[PDB]
């Protein structure tokens, strides 16, 4: 709980490192909530192990350290890295901004036809 | 239900009762007395063996030391535990350095007469040794016979997982149990901080002082009863505390939960420690005792373990009104 | 054809055949039989030696210590090994613990007289243990001089990796050998698990059990002999799937076995031994015998071994019906 | 103000003076003058004391032995240090190779009568032995339990920053504390070189001579006193930079240094002593004495150390005016 403790995260092979403050401040998400995170710790190595896309996960850490910005990759796909997100439980104000920053009776039935 | 559990998650098996020595042995009660608590307590199925190097300046290890030896007991059917950071008035005979975690177990081994304990506690957090030099030391007797492992006693749960961490940054060897106090009026650590370290690295609890040194027995709301512990020398500070504000309130609190004691059929000394237990964090809860009549009272508690319906749980936190905030 | 042979992917020279304790040492049959039972396999080039603290209570080491002690034999001439599980009626007394494998191991060494065993396995899987507890504990027993090699007994293939990973992970030795049940009658684990941990991190089996506790032997086909296995106290069970539905229906398959045997000049039980040791992934087979004339009959099957054509390993695998699916 | 002290970022504490055994132990003052010596500096507080294999041909650590030995003071209660490096007229006797560390370290507890050394050191670089061979070696004799640190001496911080890069690269022990030369003529590497190592990997400074062999005493203003150090055999060096150029020219500026040892209320020794411990960096300094009224008289400088402003300080950088450019 913002308390510079380091935290390692292992994306498929590819070993990401920062501080609890850093992920502590988000606590809605996945990596914020110590209760949702640990179902992916592992106690032999001290790290969490995600079996997910390796490239997406750079904006995905940028996206805590820089307090916010979420900005998808050059090279990882639109469909990829916005399934990652989902994941990693950003949230939908994040989401939203995601989108906006990549460009996106019988009264009734009388009013169907016309 | 289950008497044997896991200390934490590892592969040595204790009772979920202990017998202490704080107080009692070398210091309030005889030898002949220690004898016949220890004799009671083995005989009933608890292997587990609580003391430290600053408990009667070294007479209560010897004192343990001599009753395993007279009775002849199988070293495999003993869980001795020890406490390391009190050693002397000399500024090297204290805290946990290499220096005196080694000179310090060593000492204590030849008091209890023993090639080696089962686990080695550090008593108490040591701002002034580095967290790598301890947990290479704590490694180091173990790796040189004279532990089994090592555990960690009044240390926050943010020093706990520290000293997990350098354990895995030089392939050291973690600590496994926690030594935390816990009774019905001292919860927020074992019910707040320590099981999160239970799900995440699988260290234990091991919680001592289950009836605050004896107030929860009740035996106070009338004064300080002759040949107790709040009448012994040394112990003033626990009179205080007695007689205080807050003392007496928690006095008043004891009447009501001794209601609940006659409801399931047993004392409020069984009602107390039988609480401590309902955690699964909670590998071992550590007794004390003077008398064999308070011993085989106390280890009665394990009859109301399945007595407690989550209904009596949330009868008690509305008495004690100090349900930790999760 | 090769009478020695490596154990796994090791350096550790065994023979093919190797001689249990089971039963015999220490309670079927006297002392001064055992001797001359180890006498005779060790000068038939036999170096493997099998035993563990649950035989006879212990007995069983006791005696495998006093031939050697005895006979003079240098250290370096034998392969000991010995089993760790089962150690007292203690709840701290069994399991995979760092306890009870240094405590377990240590009095093992003591029964046997020896300082070292050349090889400690872990008599079953411990689900209460952690593995990596159980690796760091059989390094440890390595690295102090109590023992040269480790392995595992009754685990998994996928246990086997698992120590093997902890090992690799934590810089610890890994496990070289997997004692299985093998015979006519009990062939999935060595004939489908192992031969795919013997290629890839190369651990080797060194199985027991060839003749089904006497059964290939084909002495129950009339009734249970009288001073046999199943005659014997504690053995009620054997005698329970001899006389059972399948166990007369494995009593007929071995009239046909009986029909080769006969054809290749040599016995049943020589036929059933050499039939363990035609698999690579078999580093040795440990016989047993309560008689010299059980023992150096079965000493034979190295004959039988170069008879072995694919041709009548088909015809056997026709006769059982119990080829495992690849 | 804070007597005892951390050697370093390190868990041993020391008190910030220490005795030393050079020259006088087992060569300039008697056996009984040196049991005096060290009585009045452990009855005083001091638990450091100081001593190596070249002293007196290892006549100085007999001696240190065998004071111990014959006061019985508790071993918890005392630090003892050793620097190996000469140990004889031999080509496989000197240097820091694994042999030699190994070696003379353990000569040196025999001579001692010691199981083992809180610290030992090396006493100078040695640019034969490869850096990993002599961090393993340190780190070996630490397992080993001869020793519970190391050190290094007269190593540049180049030097002392690479043997803890191999600690950190093969997982061994890095040093902690380094013994380097400190007084009023001597500065360039306690306050320039060192300071950057202590804030990195918290290496500490234990610094020597700080009364450079008793010339800042002021005893040389006029000649060569009688059985002073300089008119000792084997210090001919030390009498001819005493009446070098630079000798006189040292001892002008002592009588000005004086003139402030006066308006403090102390002699110039506790001056310059005091002078050294005003560093963070530095863990303790080591004293030399061979008379008891010197050495009683230089415990003295912890009284001046409150009494050293900052205008004192800049007031004697100007007096020496070798303030090391930073
Ligand atoms: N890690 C640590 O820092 C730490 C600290 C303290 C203790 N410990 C360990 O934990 C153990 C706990 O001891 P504790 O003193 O805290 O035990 P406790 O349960 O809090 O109280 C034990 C004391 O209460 C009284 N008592 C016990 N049973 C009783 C009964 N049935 N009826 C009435 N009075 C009774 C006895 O005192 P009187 O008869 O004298 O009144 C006895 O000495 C110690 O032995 C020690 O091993 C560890
Ligand atoms: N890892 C484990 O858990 C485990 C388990 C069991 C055994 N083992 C080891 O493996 C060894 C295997 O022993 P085992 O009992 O399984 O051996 P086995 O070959 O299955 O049977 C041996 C028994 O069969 C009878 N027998 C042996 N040779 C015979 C012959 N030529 N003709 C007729 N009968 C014969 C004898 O019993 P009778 O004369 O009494 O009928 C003898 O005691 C044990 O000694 C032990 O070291 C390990
Ligand atoms: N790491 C290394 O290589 C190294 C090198 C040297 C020393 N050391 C250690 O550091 C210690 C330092 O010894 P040191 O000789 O350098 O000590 P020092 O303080 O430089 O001088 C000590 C000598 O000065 C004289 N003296 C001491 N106190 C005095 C006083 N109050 N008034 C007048 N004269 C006094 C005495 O010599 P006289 O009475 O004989 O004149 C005494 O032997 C040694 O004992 C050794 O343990 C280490």
């Amino acid at each position: 709980h913002e308390s510079s403790e380091r935290v390692v995260i292992n994306i498929s092979g590819l070993r990401f490192e920062t501080q609890l403050k850093t992920l502590a401040q988000f606590p809605e998400t996945l990596l914020g909530d110590p209760k949702k995170r640990m179902r992916y710790f592992d106690p032999l190595r001290n790290e969490y192990f995600f079996d997910r896309n390796r490239p997406s996960f750079d904006a995905i850490l940028y996206y805590y350290q820089s307090g916010g910005r979420l900005r998808r990759p050059v090279n990882v796909p639109l469909d990829i890295f916005s399934e990652e997100i989902r994941f990693y439980e950003l949230g939908e104000e994040a989401m939203e901004m995601f989108r906006e920053d990549e460009g996106y009776e019988f009264q009734r039935q009388v009013w169907l036809l016309f | 239900l289950q008497f044997y559990r896991n200390l934490g998650k590892s592969g040595l098996r204790v009772s979920c009762l202990g017998l202490g020595t704080w107080v009692t042995f070398g210091g309030q009660i005889t030898d002949e007395m220690a004898e016949h608590l220890m004799t009671l307590a083995y005989d009933n199925g608890i292997n587990l063996f609580d003391t430290a190097e600053v408990y009667a300046a070294g007479k209560a290890e010897v004192v343990l030391g001599n009753i395993i030896k007279k009775k002849g007991w199988r070293r495999s059917s003993l869980v001795i535990t020890t406490k390391i950071f009190w050693g002397g008035k000399a500024e090297t005979e204290r805290g946990l350095s290499r220096k005196h975690i080694i000179e310090g177990l060593k000492a204590s081994l030849e008091r209890l007469q023993l090639e080696y304990v089962d686990v080695v506690f550090a008593n108490r957090p040591d701002p002034n040794t580095p967290m790598e030099e301890t947990v290479r030391a704590m490694t180091h007797v173990i790796n040189q016979g004279m532990a089994m492992y090592w555990g960690t006693s009044r240390w926050s749960s943010m020093e706990i997982m520290e000293a997990y961490s350098v354990a895995r940054q030089f392939n050291l060897i973690p600590p496994i149990c926690e030594q935390a106090e816990y009774h019905m009026f001292q919860r927020e650590k074992v019910e707040v901080q320590l099981p999160e370290l239970f799900h995440k690295i699988g260290v234990g609890a091991m919680t001592w002082s289950p009836l605050a040194c004896g107030i929860v027995s009740g035996k106070y709301d009338s004064g300080i009863p002759p040949y107790s512990r709040a009448s012994l020398k040394g112990y003033q500070w626990l009179k205080d505390k007695i007689l205080s504000e807050e003392g007496r309130r928690q006095q008043a609190k004891l009447k009501e939960l001794q209601a609940i004691a006659e409801r399931l059929g047993c004392t409020l000394p069984q009602l107390a420690i039988a609480w401590c237990l309902r955690n699964e964090g909670v590998s071992s809860v550590l007794l004390g005792a003077s008398n064999a009549e308070q011993l085989m009272e106390n280890i009665g508690a394990i009859q109301v373990l399945p007595k407690l319906s989550s209904s009596i749980v949330h009868e008690i936190d509305s008495i004690l009104g100090n349900k930790p905030y999760s």
